[PDB]
């Protein structure tokens, strides 16, 4: 894969307080600046789907159109033996449900719908074979992030950052419009937290859902990246409206850490 | 409060302990008191409060730039306002000053009054009127050099005493760093307070920092170890900060003195001291207000263009 | 002073406060309540063998309806107290259902004899979940008998705690005392297992302002006045905090409304006083304190002075100037004079002139007067020394 | 009344204590200190420029013009008599340069 | 270092004490600069050689 670097992205509120105008000065895990992220191929003959590690968070970020990815899988053992975190959505709202899913070893959707020959087909829906046991479930806020159609144009960038301590697994993420299809262009945005779920289960790795049979297939442009975070000091710039607006990494440079000193 | 804010059982507690409260208090006060000593010292130097006359004929000087203005509501000169511009919620609290703005203004004005019109008699005795003329005359014959020499070239001395306080004023206007001692000295009091207030964040080995929640939380023996702890790390911080004022207080009374001497004996008179009053020949000194400070003007006498010559004793 | 007498000048008392008028919360008034009623209005409870066990989350598990129900007749907590069951949080509770015998309830409790007890459900000794009985013969009876509920799992070899006779002739509303069926409710709970996530619901009182009181809201504790604010919070956000790191602003939970937060009013006391010689009337000094709130409530007054430094008591406004006899603060001094009483004043800087400058005259002394001045300078200070062993 | 043992925590609270009491008064006494050895030099200078021989620095040995002073002994102190001499009575004329 | 050099579970420990060493070495930064000043004042009062 293409080791891209990451500029200023990567940045989350930690708390719930309101600051205004003021260099609060925070230590918890994030995302270093300048740091190297994998630039997977998100395609279906060649089939890049691996599980990853989940190592105390995970920045993911892409540029796909009417949910490509459907959902995220979590777990530590991924074989009925502890629960794993489903996030599959479609159509209405997501259905969020957290059971012992009957995983399979090669468990992926991998339908052409308007692809080539502009038609949506399903050769097999298999996806699901059996809920032996289950032992929560909690469906958030009926809703859907824009992860609709957009062919006009890569005009979206659909950033996440996923983080779980003391039993807690929350989700931050919002909407970032992009206007050169080029890669990511070098701006600067904060992550506010969406979701926050009590769930108090194990994850130690983590799988991805792709949707994007073999006839006529093209290597698709599709893409997904994933860096990792550390524990790191970082200084936050607080504006009048208490949204932060810029940060520099006092572990970087020696002039960085001047002025975080 | 500070250590103990809103609780019975820490307010028993600190009872065993006793005394340091108001040890604090009393060093606190006698700061106190001390400041406002050293503002009367340095300022209130005139039995009788002077007013300049209302024709401003000094033979050919102008101190428009200095005199205070009645057409501003506040009655302050131009340079003392450019001065002016470029310069209680956790049971502390700030006392006002004795002796408001106005009075320093006009205790300052009824200074360069009654020098400009009496020279240093008032200083001695009851004010006594003379020209401005005759003043520049005794003071360069006070320094070493016949009458004749200003009596011949008045015209040319007031024009350069004048460009000299343009040029003053343009520099205060422009620059910004001039200010430093007062700027610092404001600086430090605001950034000791500030840590204060910090410190009452700290564990100090206790299990939380919020009295209330230790309460709630524990039971009656582990909780007053917790509320011994919270006790001994705040009463450390309070004598640390206390003994940072004195040593501080202690600096600014030294520097008031020094000020006091230079009024005195600047302002009031002539001085032989090299280099006290300003570098070069002393002439004389007017003095000006700022916040928490005082800044003067000396005015010197240097010479310019030499030559060559043979001599014999 | 620790003394009967007393120096003229002005002299440091007790410290002032305002004492805070009442206790106000607010909370997030429910509206996620568990399915109570269908949990205990099941037309017909599960095998014994196969007693269910529903994790109760995401929703309050309110039990004032228990203490208001009247058709409980016992109802025993042996490890808590629903006095303090107000504030005390449970990780989660099980609600277990089983059919007993109505005999069995004596041979129920953690260990107590009868080998029945394990042979049909084993209750660990340390079990002081709290057991509800109240009778439901009618609800749970059938006219002809529940026969399903066979009870002859008397297999002689004993079943440890999760390891990995038929003397019920029917369950009828006819049964005698002691048969009857009784709904059993198991209240089980764990600690440091799984963050706290159900609890009672805790009440709320009406929201007040411009009054120093006790507020706590979310678990948020202190004192303060509380006023409305233009602070424009986010969606997201809840407190607020200034650069000091001290709360300055809430967002209260029910009306989404951000609300700021002033600490009530507090300042130090002062005495004045003249020399005990001359007489014993004085005025206080209140440092920093509003003057026309606190007579609202020398009982007589008639004298208040609002001053830069706080309101005075005592002393009478007189526009006249005077020299600085004893020192207040914002310029203004106050002395004793006649007709006694005490007065407050502008101090005066010193008599007015006007010096006769002109351009050609000049004034010179006639003769001399030779005078002779004092002062007086510390040199040095007792010694002293200590042992400090 | 306590044992070996147990004793020794009540000593360890009362050294603290005392300990502290001890370095808040040696820390006062040296400030004070300090300022009093101030005080005497400037004394000390006081009598050498005044007492010593005449000065013409204003106001610092004593108000007026200074002619000559006499010190006098005193507790912890001492005790300056400036003589000095002050113009009366004035009256008025014209001037010219 | 002074306190308990290369110890993490002291560094932890003492994390949470304040700011006593950053007052304790803002001051002896603000000493050292003063001598400095001291020798330039009472020397440097000619700048011509
Ligand atoms: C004594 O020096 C003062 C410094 O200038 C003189 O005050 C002002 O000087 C100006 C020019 O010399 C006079 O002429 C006009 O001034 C007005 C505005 O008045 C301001 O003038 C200067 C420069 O703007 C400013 O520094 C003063 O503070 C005044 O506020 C302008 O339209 C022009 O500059 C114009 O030249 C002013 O009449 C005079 N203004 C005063 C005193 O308010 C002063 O004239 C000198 N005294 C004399 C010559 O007897
Ligand atoms: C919150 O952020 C904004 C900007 O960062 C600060 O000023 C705000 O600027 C916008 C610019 O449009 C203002 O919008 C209004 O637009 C209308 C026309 O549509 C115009 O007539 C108004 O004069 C205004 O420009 C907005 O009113 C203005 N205030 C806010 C709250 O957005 C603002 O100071 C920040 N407020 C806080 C509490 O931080
Ligand atoms: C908990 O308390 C909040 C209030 O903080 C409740 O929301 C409030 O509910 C009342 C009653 O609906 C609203 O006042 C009235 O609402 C009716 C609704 O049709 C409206 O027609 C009236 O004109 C009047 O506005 C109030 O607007 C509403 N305010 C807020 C901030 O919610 C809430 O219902 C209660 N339950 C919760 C929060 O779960
Ligand atoms: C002291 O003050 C004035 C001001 O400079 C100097 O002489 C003064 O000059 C004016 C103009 O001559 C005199 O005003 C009047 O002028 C009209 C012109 O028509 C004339 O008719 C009047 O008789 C009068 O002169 C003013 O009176 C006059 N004042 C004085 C005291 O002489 C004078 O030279 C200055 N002298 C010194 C030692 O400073
Ligand atoms: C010489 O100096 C004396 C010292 O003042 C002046 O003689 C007369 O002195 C008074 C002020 O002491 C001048 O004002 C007169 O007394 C007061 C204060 O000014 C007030 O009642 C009036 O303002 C009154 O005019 C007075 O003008 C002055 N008499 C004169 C000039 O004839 C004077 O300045 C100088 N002239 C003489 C002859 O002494
Ligand atoms: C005053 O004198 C020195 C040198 O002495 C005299 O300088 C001339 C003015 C004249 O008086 C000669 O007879 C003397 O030599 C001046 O400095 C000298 O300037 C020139 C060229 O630099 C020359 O004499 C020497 O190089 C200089 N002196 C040295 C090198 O020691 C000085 O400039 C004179 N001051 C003024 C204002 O002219
Ligand atoms: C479950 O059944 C009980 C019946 O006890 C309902 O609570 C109330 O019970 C008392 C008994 O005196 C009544 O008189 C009320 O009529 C009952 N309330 C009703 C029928 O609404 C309880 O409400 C039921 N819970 C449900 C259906 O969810
Ligand atoms: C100025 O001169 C007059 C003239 O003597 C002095 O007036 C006398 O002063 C003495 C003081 O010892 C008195 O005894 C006389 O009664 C005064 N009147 C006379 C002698 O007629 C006056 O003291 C002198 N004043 C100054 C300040 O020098
Ligand atoms: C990330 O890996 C690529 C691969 O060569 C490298 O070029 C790049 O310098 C690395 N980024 C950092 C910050 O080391
Ligand atoms: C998503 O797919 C399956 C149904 O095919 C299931 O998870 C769920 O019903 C679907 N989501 C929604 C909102 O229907
Ligand atoms: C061609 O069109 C048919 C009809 O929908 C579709 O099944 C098939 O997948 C298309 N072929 C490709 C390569 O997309
Ligand atoms: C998963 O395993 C067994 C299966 O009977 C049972 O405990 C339950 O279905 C699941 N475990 C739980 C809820 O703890
Ligand atoms: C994985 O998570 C569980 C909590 O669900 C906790 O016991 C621990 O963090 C991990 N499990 C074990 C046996 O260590
Ligand atoms: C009263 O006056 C004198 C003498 O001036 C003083 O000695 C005495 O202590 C005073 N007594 C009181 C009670 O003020
Ligand atoms: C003094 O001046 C006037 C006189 O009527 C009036 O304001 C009042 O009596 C006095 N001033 C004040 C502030 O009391």
């Amino acid at each position: 894969p293409a080791y891209t670097n990451s500029f200023t992205r990567g940045v989350y509120y930690p708390d719930k307080v309101f600051r205004s105008s003021v260099l609060h000065s925070t230590q918890d895990l994030f995302l270093p600046f300048f740091s190297n992220v994998t630039w997977f191929h998100a395609i279906h003959k060649r089939f890049d789907n691996p599980v990853l590690p989940f190592n105390d968070g995970v920045y993911f970020a892409s540029t796909e159109k009417s949910n490509i990815i459907r959902g995220w899988i979590f777990g530590t053992t991924l074989d009925s033996k502890t629960q794993s975190l489903l996030i599959v959505n479609n159509a209405t709202n997501v259905v969020i449900k957290v059971c012992e899913f009957q995983f399979c070893n090669d468990p992926f959707l991998g339908v052409y719908y308007h692809k080539n020959n502009k038609s949506w087909m399903e050769s097999e829906f298999r996806v699901y074979s059996s809920a032996n046991n289950c032992t929560f479930e909690y469906v958030s806020q009926p809703f859907l992030m824009d992860l609709e159609g957009k062919q006009g144009n890569f005009k979206n960038l659909r950033e996440f950052v996923f983080k779980n301590i003391d039993g807690y697994f929350k989700i931050y993420s919002k909407h970032t419009p992009i206007n050169l299809v080029r890669d990511l262009p070098q701006g600067f945005s904060a992550l506010e937290p969406l979701v926050d779920l009590p769930i108090g289960i194990n994850i130690t790795r983590f799988q991805t859902l792709l949707a994007l049979s073999s006839s006529g297939w093209t290597a698709g442009a599709a893409a997904y990246y994933v860096g990792y975070l550390q524990p790191r000091t970082f200084l936050l710039k607080y504006n009048e409206n208490g949204t932060i607006t810029d940060a520099v990494d006092c572990a970087l440079d020696p002039l960085s850490e001047t002025k975080c000193t | 409060m500070y250590i103990c804010g809103d609780s019975t059982e820490c307010s028993n507690l600190l009872l065993q302990y006793g005394s340091f409260c108001t040890q604090l208090n009393r060093a606190l006060t006698g700061i106190a008191v001390e400041q406002d000593k050293n503002t009367q010292e340095v300022f209130a130097q005139v039995k009788q409060i002077y007013k300049t006359p209302p024709i401003k004929d000094f033979g050919g000087f102008n101190f428009s730039q200095i005199l205070p203005d009645p057409s501003k509501p506040s009655k302050r000169s131009f340079i003392e306002d450019l001065l002016f511009n470029k310069v209680k919620f956790n049971g502390l609290t700030v006392l006002p000053p004795l002796l408001t703005d106005e009075m320093i203004a006009q205790y300052t004005s009824a200074l360069l009054a009654g020098t400009i019109t009496s020279g240093w008699t008032f200083g001695a005795g009851a004010a006594l009127q003379i020209p401005f003329a005759m003043q520049m005359a005794y003071r360069f014959n006070g320094i070493g050099v016949t009458q004749n020499v200003l009596y011949e070239n008045q015209k040319l001395i007031a024009n350069q005493f004048n460009s000299a306080i343009g040029k003053i004023q343009d520099s205060l206007s422009s620059t910004a760093s001039a200010l430093g001692k007062l700027q610092d000295v404001v600086n430090q009091n605001a950034q000791a307070l500030n840590t204060l207030v910090k410190q009452l964040s700290s564990n100090f080995g206790a299990i939380s920092s919020v009295l209330n929640d230790i309460l709630s939380r524990l039971d009656p023996p582990e909780a007053e170890v917790q509320i011994d702890r919270l006790i001994t790390g705040r009463l450390q911080s309070l004598q640390t900060y206390v003994t940072q004022q004195l040593i501080r207080a202690a600096e600014i009374r030294a520097s008031a003195n020094l000020a006091a001497t230079k009024m005195s004996e600047c302002v009031l008179g002539q001085s032989k001291r090299v280099d006290f009053c300003g570098k070069g020949y002393h002439l004389m000194s007017f003095p000006q207000s700022a916040p928490h400070g005082v800044v003067f003007l000396h005015v010197t006498y240097v010479p310019a263009q030499e030559k060559n010559f043979t001599t014999a004793p | 002073l620790k003394s009967f007498t007393v120096e003229k000048g002005i002299y440091q008392t007790s410290n002032f406060r305002v004492q805070p008028t009442e206790s106000i919360v607010r909370f997030p008034n429910i509206t996620n309540l568990c399915p109570f009623g269908e949990v205990f209005n099941a037309t017909r409870f599960a095998s014994v063998y196969a007693w269910n066990r529903k994790r109760i989350s995401n929703c309050v598990a309110d039990y004032s309806v228990l203490y208001n129900s009247a058709s409980f007749s016992t109802f025993k907590c042996y490890g808590v107290s629903p006095t303090k069951l107000n504030d005390l949080c449970f990780t989660n509770v099980y609600a277990d259902s089983f059919v007993i015998r109505g005999d069995e309830v004596r041979q129920i409790a953690p260990g107590q004899t009868g080998k029945i007890a394990d042979y049909n459900y084993k209750l660990p000794d340390d079990f002081t979940g709290c057991v509800i009985a109240w009778n439901s013969n009618n609800l749970d009876s059938k006219v002809g008998g529940n026969y399903n509920y066979l009870y002859r799992l008397f297999r002689k070899s004993n079943l440890k705690p999760f390891e990995r006779p038929l003397q019920s002739y029917g369950f009828q509303p006819t049964n005698g005392v002691g048969y009857q069926p009784y709904r059993v409710v198991v209240l089980s709970f764990e600690l440091l297992h799984a963050p706290a996530t159900v609890c009672g619901p805790k009440k709320s009182t009406n929201l007040v302002k411009n009054k120093c009181v006790n507020f706590n809201f979310n678990g948020l504790t202190g004192t303060g006045v509380l006023t409305e604010s233009n602070k424009k919070f986010l969606p997201f956000q809840q407190f607020g905090r200034d650069i000091a790191d001290t709360t300055d602003a809430v967002r209260d939970p029910q009306t989404l409304e951000i609300l700021d937060i002033t600490p009530c009013s507090f300042g130090g006391v002062s005495v004045i006083t003249p020399g005990t010689n001359t007489s014993n009337q004085v005025a206080v000094l209140y440092q920093g304190v509003n003057c026309t709130e606190v007579p609202v409530a020398y009982s007589t007054g008639s004298n208040v002075f609002q001053t830069r430094a706080g309101c005075l008591i005592g002393a009478e406004h007189v526009n006249n100037s005077y020299e600085c006899d004893i020192p207040i603060g914002a310029g203004i001094c106050a002395s004793y004079q006649t007709s006694q009483s005490i007065i407050a004043y502008t101090m005066s800087l010193g008599a007015e002139n006007s010096v006769a400058y002109s351009n050609n005259s000049i004034a010179i002394p006639t003769n001399f007067t030779i005078s002779v001045t004092t002062e007086i300078l510390p040199v040095s200070m007792t010694k002293t020394s200590v042992d400090c062993t």
